[PDB]
Order: structure tokens, then sequence, then C-alpha cells
């Protein structure tokens, strides 16, 4: 009866330790308490190779203490997976809150309306934006993967809160698709930004290249010579034949355009162009005479 | 789409991926620009000061956040958004919300309506069918020339507006107003709100339908007469009346003695000069009249809705009532689970718990069982499961009894997928 005495003993301030109200604070506690578990496991394994002293007293009341390490071995594999699930929790919940703010961060700079100021630059735009298509695409199919096959990892397991984990499955992938379908929006819109300036530019350039014109013809017919006459007329009569050439991608541009666009817009497409024509009749006249 | 698109002066005839029934049309030459369309069903617990809901209206949809806050477009455009709200043949109606930016909100509304001319020769016209066809599809087809931040669409009942005034659901409920009792000559709703007979087994003795005027607690100068069909039969006859106006619940007394009740074949007329709720009770007790009512009313008040039940199970059973929720439920097909049973569209109570009885192969284990039907929330019944018998039905009822039979709302035939047992 020093056994019963002695070792009735132990294994009842084994269960006191092993059988807790504390699950685990935070991320960083369940795992140093869990560390715990495990060597408090441990200990009661190393308790199998003193049983066969109390085996070898009793062989030589039984059937009450029999049963004790086998229960105090199903509470440590109970609150074994009791703890480890209290980390993972921690852990999952982390990477979905912060994988929110990253599909958050991510959202602002794709839901961003500036379009430019002139074509050049909102034609750099267009890059410094697909850029981004790119590493926010890759980057989160990666991040997303990793995150699903934590869920179904957890599920597979048979964790207590899953469903949070399936409906946080889906306010995630949900939000993600999203992201994609918001970022093949703004591209888009980039894209029409870019022809529009590219014609407001190049009638930049053409009012300008026919404002020379007119204005240089004075210029040719008076300083002068015969023998750089003729030749300067024809030259310049190579000029206006590619002139021409362009113009018919600038009107044909102007046409594509204004089906894009309505109202206040296709109205300023008009007197854009119309203005560039004018310009284009008032050189054309001139060249006559 | 899922949630937005761009589109250009070519217009655009795009539904919604995620929500079935969802669908933006912009006919050609009406969006301003190539433009980031939007069209998201926001969840109502997220959302703060939600558009205001009396007493008997009801939330058909969730609210849709619109893509452009205050595009400005030349033609009209449609939004389909889909409701779930019950309809009942006209016994209810929907009416659509707007706020400018989620702190005000006002109704929406477009005098003209066609068809053939707001497409301008849109080659998949496909306007849906009749607008029967919408009805019954539980499309509500929102058509304006600018988006406003947010619509609710809203299941009131019938409320036939003027600015003389009989009931579109019943006849005999003529409520018109006199010569010169209304300063301003403004607009004026008549509500009309039966009752089964079904439901007054509930809780007899008898009730007419419960008439309201819209413009509510506002009095009218010169009285206001009142025609409202009574009820048949079980002082006898009791009329009751709530003064209470919007937002808050209304209550009910009774005003016998200070209403006059002028009697004509299958009805009654009489004056009244405030607008407000009223409702008649024949019953030879009165002291209950005024409860009695009040627990029928609390009945009526509730809102109706076309739920879809879905069964879902795998070796053992979650039980569902819900509306709007993707079909391809992650949990359940992760957990290998399999929809043992989808069923038609069932107008179920928004507050009403939900009974399951299981006439099947097997019996369930171990009290009755319940679960609250809420609208557009997930409801969530789990399960516990001669081996002769291969499969079970099971069904779900409103009334728990055996004393009489209370028939059931839905009937369906299940089948354990039996991989192993338990």
């Amino acid at each position: 009866y020093f056994d019963v005495a002695e070792v009735e003993a132990w294994l009842g301030e084994q269960e006191l330790l092993m059988m807790s109200e504390d699950k685990g604070k935070d991320e960083q506690s369940t795992l140093q308490l869990l560390k715990k578990h495990l060597q408090l496991e441990q200990g009661v394994e190393n308790y199998e190779e003193s049983i066969a002293q109390l085996s070898r007293q009793c062989r030589a009341r039984q059937s009450q203490v029999d049963r004790l390490y086998v229960a105090l071995k199903e509470l440590g594999e109970e609150r074994r997976v009791s703890l480890e699930q209290q980390y993972w929790l921690y852990q999952l919940s982390r990477q979905v809150d912060e994988l929110e703010h990253w599909i958050a961060e991510k959202e602002v700079v794709a839901g961003s309306p500036e379009l430019g100021q002139d074509f050049e630059h909102v034609s750099v735009l267009q890059e410094k934006f697909s850029e981004f298509a790119s590493e926010t695409g890759t980057a989160g199919r990666e991040r997303l993967a990793a995150v699903n096959q934590m869920v179904d990892e957890l599920i597979e397991c048979g964790h207590t809160a899953a469903a949070t984990m399936a409906e946080w499955k889906d306010g995630l992938n949900e939000a993600w698709a999203e992201l994609l379908e918001l970022m093949g929006t703004r591209a888009q819109l980039l894209a029409a930004s870019r022809e529009l300036h590219k014609f407001f530019s190049d009638a930049r350039e053409l009012q300008g290249q026919i404002e020379e014109k007119r204005r240089r013809l004075p210029r040719l017919t008076a300083r002068p010579s015969a023998s750089s006459m003729q030749r300067t007329l024809r030259a310049f009569e190579h000029d206006l034949q590619l002139l021409v050439s362009q113009v018919r991608q600038l009107q044909e541009g102007a046409a594509q355009l204004r089906t894009v666009y309505a109202g206040e817009h296709a109205e300023a497409i008009a007197s854009r162009e119309q203005e560039v024509l004018q310009g284009w009749k008032e050189l054309l006249a001139a060249c006559e005479d | 789409f899922l949630v937005s698109f761009m589109v250009d002066a070519r217009g655009g005839s795009m539904r919604g991926s995620r929500h079935h029934g969802m669908r933006i049309i912009i006919p050609p030459r009406k969006c301003t620009a190539p433009t980031r369309i939007t069209c998201r069903l926001v969840k109502r617990h997220k959302l703060a000061n939600p558009p205001p809901m009396v007493e008997g209206e009801g939330l058909a949809s969730r609210l849709v956040e619109m893509g452009p806050a205050g595009a400005q477009f030349l033609g009209p455009v449609i939004v389909e958004i889909p409701h779930f709200g019950s309809m009942r043949g006209k016994e209810r109606e929907l009416i659509v919300l707007r706020s400018e930016n989620g702190e005000t909100w006002k109704e929406h509304q477009f005098d003209s309506k066609n068809e053939d001319l707001s497409e301008l020769l849109n080659g998949m016209d496909e306007e849906l069918d009749s607008p029967e066809e919408l009805g019954t599809k539980r499309i509500c087809r929102i058509i304006t020339k600018d988006f406003p931040q947010y619509f609710a669409v809203v299941s009131r009942i019938k409320q036939e507006s003027n600015q003389i005034l009989s009931s579109t659901t019943v006849p005999l409920v003529q409520a018109s107003f006199p010569e010169g009792a209304l300063t301003k000559r403004i607009r004026v709703g008549l509500q009309a709100q039966p009752v089964p007979e079904e439901t007054v087994k509930k809780i007899k003795a008898t009730f007419s339908p419960i008439v309201t005027v819209e413009p509510r607690r506002r009095k009218f100068h010169k009285p206001i007469t009142m025609t409202i069909p009574v009820p048949p039969p079980s002082p006898s006859l009791r009329l009751l009346c709530s003064i209470t106006g919007g937002t808050s619940p209304a209550q009910w007394e009774d005003i016998t003695g200070t209403t006059p009740l002028t009697f004509i074949k299958d009805c009654v007329s009489f004056t009244t000069n405030v607008s407000a709720r009223f409702w008649l009770a024949d019953c030879h007790q009165v002291l209950e009249t005024v409860g009695l009512a009040s627990q029928l009313y609390r009945e009526l008040i509730c809102v109706p809705y076309m739920a879809k039940f879905v069964v879902f199970a795998k070796t053992s059973l979650r039980c569902f009532c819900m509306t709007d929720d993707r079909v391809d439920k992650t949990l359940e097909q992760q957990e290998n689970f399999e929809e043992v049973a989808r069923s038609k569209d069932i107008e179920v109570l928004e507050g009403k718990p939900i009974y399951v009885d299981c006439y099947g192969n097997l019996a369930p284990l171990t009290q009755q069982l319940v679960f609250n039907f809420y609208s557009f929330k997930e409801n969530r019944l789990p399960f516990s499961i001669t081996s002769q018998e291969p499969c079970g039905r099971l069904s779900f009822l409103k009334e728990p009894t055996k004393g009489l039979p209370q028939t059931a709302v839905c009937n369906l035939n299940i089948t354990l997928p039996a991989h192993k047992k338990a």
C-alpha cells in the first residue's frame, strides 16, 4: 500500500497539472505552453517504466488504477490537440487579416482614377500600371493558394471552427477575383485615355505642321533664285502628299474614336477634328494660287 | 462580371456572374464615356442608416451599391436586380428606394416606360418576356438615367395612390376624401391587407381586411369617408384603430363608441378625421378584442419570402433554408457532403421558426426540432444519423399537435449515400 499512497498521488497531481483552464492567450503563448504539454506527455510516458514495479508488486484496486494511465494519456492525446488547434487558429487568423490588408493596399492602387493630362505621361502610367498587373496578379495567386491550402489542411484535420475558415476562404477568394477584375477594368480605362490623348497630340502636331506650311508659302514665293525655285516647290509637294497619308490616319482615327465616346466628349472630338480639317482647307486653298 | 466592368458608348448587355438575375444594360449612345459600372449587393448588417421600413413593409433584395456615384446617362438604362420577396399576386408590390449618398432615402421613379425605343436597335434586345414574367422570376426592373449611390427594393402592400380612392386589391374598400378637406392637393395612398381565415385558426373570433391610408397621422380637415368589408361570423362587432405613424409599430384600441358605423351590403361606411390603421373584429367578447387582435397582427406583419430549401448529407445531415447564397457551398463540398434535395421556391415567414418531421429510412438520433428562418441569412440545421428500407423523405411544417392535421410546408425525398455506417 506504499503503491496506492504514492503512485495514485503522483497521478493525482499529474491530472491537475495537465487539466487546465488556460487554452492559450496569444500566438506565441499557445506555443510556449504546448512545449510544456509535450514535456508533461513525455513524463507520463516515462512513467511507463516505473509501473513495472507496481505491476510486479500487485501481481505476486488494481483494476481501478490500470485505467488511469490510459485516461491521463487520452487526456494528453486530447489537450495536445486542443493546444495545437489554438495555435493554428491564431496563425490562420493572422494570415487572413494580413492578406485582407494586402488586397486592401493593392485595391487602392487599382481604384485610382488618374488618367493624366497629356499623352506622353498617361502612356507612362500605362506601363507603371501594367507592371503592377503582373506583380500583384502572380504574387496574389501565390498568397491566395498558400492561405487556401492553410484552410483545406485545417479542414481535413477537423478543427473546431472550420466553418469560419470556409467563409474566410470565400471571403478571400471572392475579393481576390474581384481584384483581378478591377485591374482588368482599370487597364481598359487607361487604353482609352491613351488613344484619346494620341488623337489630341496628333492634332497638336498636325495643326502645327499645317500652320507652318500655310505660313511658309509667302516665303516660297519671295532674296530668291530660279534654280532652287521649281525644285523647292516640287519638294513641298512631296511633303504635302505624305501629310495626306498622315491625316488619312487622323480622320480614320477620329471615326473609331467618336463611336466610343458620347455627348460633351463626342461634341469636343467634333470641334477638335473640325478645327484641324478647317486648317486643311485654309492651306489647301492657298496652295492652288 | 462579378462586381464591375468598363463600357463605352457602344453599349453593354452585362449580366452578373455572382448573383443570378443581376443584369445591367447600357444601350448604345447612353454612357457618358467608357466607365466603370458596378453593382454589389452589400450585406444589410454591414451598412448603417439603412432605408427605413414600416410595419408590414419588407426588404426584397439586399442593397445595391452602384458603380458610378453620379453618372448621368443620356438615354435610360436598366438594372435588373433579383429579389426574394413573396408577391402573393398583387397582394403586395415592390417600391424602389434610392439614396444619393447613403444618408437621405427617397423613392425612385421614371414617368415614361417604353420597350422598343430605350434599346435603340440593340441587337440582343431580350426584353425579359412580359412584366408578368418578371413578377414570376422574382426580378425587379429598375430603370434610371442616372445612377444613385444606393438602391433598395422593398415589398409593401399595394398602396393605390392619387392626389376618390378605392383599393386595387379589394374593391369593397372604397375610401374617398370629400371636397375641400386637404390644404394642398397632395398624393395620398390606400393600402388594403386582407386576412386568410386559414391563419385566423392560429388564434375563434373573426376579422376583416386591415385598411390603411398611407399619409399617416395627418389630420383631415373635413371628415373622410371609409368603406371596409366585414368579417364573416363565429354588441358583437368592434372596430379598431391605430394612429401611430411611420417607423414605429402601431397599437390598437376599440373605438366603436366614437365612430358611427354605417351599414351597406357586405361592408361598413364611416367617417374619421385622421389618417390611420382601421380593422374590424366581430366577436362577442370585447376585452379580448384588443389583444386577440395584436396577437394576430404580429403574424400578419411578418415579411414573406420565396426561399429555397436544400438538404445536405454526408455519412450525417445538415439542413438549410436559404436564398441568394452561392449554390456551390464551399464548406460542405469540402467536408465531402452531397446536396440530396434542393426544393422549389416556397413562401416562408421571416421570423416564424420552421419545424421538421421525418417520414423516412431511419429516425433522428434521440425533443422536437426547429430553426428560425430569417431573410438573407444562412440557416443551420444539423442532424445526427428493419434495415430493409433504402431511402426516406422528410418534410418541413409551420405547425408542430397530432390533434388535427396542420399540413406541411415542403415534402422532400432523401437517400443516404452510405459509404460507411455509424
